[PDB]
């Protein structure tokens, strides 16, 4: 009762060597596990680049052509699930 | 491109009292900021950053709040030694683009200013030039006046003032006037006096020399 | 104690070219990401290189992304920034500063070195003149030195190898007809001098130049 994205990610194109953020705000009951896919897979943490920062914000720094492809919010909850993606084309 | 914009430019209270900066962006940053305090003659350094983490090592007088595009560093219970500019940055996504900064100056009693001046040196009169320099120290407020006077008569030509920032102990400034001349007129006159009109006085202060 | 200190700065011709350099000291450098920022005249700051700690990760804004170019050298611990194809927008005081680790990790700079000055313009490096100014009293004796006809920016004043900090003012630069000129004062106990002798020391950097005046008459 029960999981949505308030805000989600949003389309961007970015220029390599910058930064870049993925945005994601759930509300929902209980609180929602919130995790990201890049492709369909999980995202990393073990790459120094991709931090965790505080406001539903993942920040991606010297943005590479492979990190291309699409991101997806993914916000869980026992009872139900809410997704939210987007395209970031780095070039 | 995010623009950050802050607030006030330029501010100043007494000691004691409880301010308050601004910084605006573009877009919404989700408290992805971060302030500096960058005090005269030294670095900038980190006072909060994530909109409210106040750092390791800053005083508990600094805090910083906000959400969305808006946000806020107050200092509290404001020191002598807090004069400084204040600077935010956006560090959401690049460009990392800094806002142009809040100059706090603070307010404190009037003081007048010590004035000290100085005649060409054997040393400059042996390059045939000739500056005259007349210091003005330790006075608040900033806003002041020299007039340079040869001969009984003011002179506006080749006249160099510059002001020193706040002071971060007793909250005054300094002044240098510099009336910078040619040896040849120099020697071929032969009283010279800076006279400072400051708040404090309508009574102007008057110091001398001559030959 | 953290140190970090630019050097390199000084006058460029338009469409010149720079090196600068911070010497490192006092923290493990190799392990630290390390950046430059640069603070123009009107007192706005702009980063503008960024360096991973290993050297292989750099970043630029698009204000100088081809022109300029960072390195690190980890074993001397030294911070490089090339510039090239300078133009006036460029001239501005530079820092190098260290990435700070934080929880959550943020960017932020944690300590700033004092900056090293570049000035792009057609004209030359003067070193200034430093004239000691004395009196001809009570309690009080106010002194100074006068550094007169630099160029470019950036002169530095200590007065007793900088223990009489306290009473010293330094004044701002003007630019008269191309050359700057300043002044430093310092106010002293009467007693104190010329009982004790007064020393103004005076760096232009961008000259490589230094002068020592003992206070006289």
């Amino acid at each position: 009762m029960g999981p949505v994205i308030r805000q989600g990610p949003v389309n961007q194109t970015v220029a390599v060597d910058g930064t870049f953020v993925l945005s994601c705000v759930a509300t929902g009951s209980p609180v929602p596990t919130i995790l990201w896919r890049k492709d369909g897979v999980l995202v990393s943490t073990q790459d120094s680049r991709i931090k965790q920062l505080e406001n539903g914000v993942l920040q991606i720094r010297y943005a590479k052509l492979g990190d291309t492809g699409r991101y997806t919010c993914i916000a869980s909850t026992p009872s139900g699930e809410a997704t939210w993606s987007a395209y970031i084309e780095v070039q | 491109d995010i623009q950050m914009t802050q607030s006030p430019a330029s501010l100043s209270a007494s000691v004691g009292e409880t301010v308050t900066i601004t910084c605006g962006a573009s877009e919404n940053i989700y408290g992805a900021l971060t302030w500096y305090q960058r005090k005269q003659g030294k670095s900038p350094q980190l006072l909060i950053y994530g909109a409210i983490n106040l750092a390791d090592d800053k005083s508990s007088r600094f805090s910083g709040s906000g959400s969305g595009r808006q946000y806020s560093l107050k200092i509290s219970s404001l020191h002598p030694d807090d004069v400084a500019t204040y600077y935010c940055q956006n560090v959401l996504s690049t460009p990392f683009t800094f806002g142009s900064g809040t100059k706090l100056e603070i307010k404190r009693a009037d003081a007048a200013p010590t004035v000290s001046i100085f005649p060409p040196s054997s040393e400059q009169l042996t390059s045939g030039g000739a500056s005259v320099v007349c210091f003005l120290n330790n006075f608040y407020p900033k806003d002041i006046n020299v007039k340079w006077k040869i001969d009984g008569s003011e002179r506006q030509n080749g006249v160099l003032n510059s002001w020193t920032d706040q002071d971060s102990k007793d909250s005054t400034y300094s002044m240098s006037s510099t009336l910078t001349l040619t040896k040849d007129e120099y020697e071929r006159h032969n009283s010279y006096t800076c006279e400072a009109t400051h708040k404090t006085s309508t009574s102007p202060i008057v110091k001398s020399f001559n030959r | 104690e953290v140190q970090l200190v630019e050097s390199g700065g000084g006058v460029v011709q338009p469409g010149g070219s720079l090196k600068l350099s911070c010497a490192a000291s006092g923290f493990t450098f190799s392990t630290y990401d390390m950046s430059w920022v640069r603070q123009t005249p009107d007192k706005r700051l702009e980063l503008v290189a960024t360096i991973n700690s290993n050297g292989g990760s750099t970043y630029y804004p698009d204000s100088v992304k081809g022109r300029f170019t960072s390195s690190r050298d980890n074993a001397k611990n030294i911070l490089y920034l090339q510039m090239s194809s300078l133009k006036s927008e460029d001239t501005a005081m530079y820092y190098c500063a260290r990435e700070a680790l934080l929880r959550p990790p943020y960017y932020a700079l944690d300590y700033w070195g004092q900056g090293t000055s570049v000035t792009v313009s057609s004209a030359k490096t003067t070193p200034p003149s430093v004239y000691p100014l004395a009196p001809g009293t009570g309690s009080s004796v106010t002194l100074g030195c006068l550094v007169k006809g630099y160029f470019p920016e950036s002169v530095t004043v200590t007065w007793n190898s900088g223990s009489l900090s306290s009473s010293v003012h330094t004044f701002p630069a003007l630019l008269q007809s191309g050359l700057y000129t300043m002044s430093s004062s310092v106010t002293v106990p009467s007693s104190t001098w010329p009982s004790q002798t007064v020393t103004c020391s005076v760096a232009h950097p961008a000259s490589s130049t230094t002068v020592d005046k003992k206070l006289e008459p």
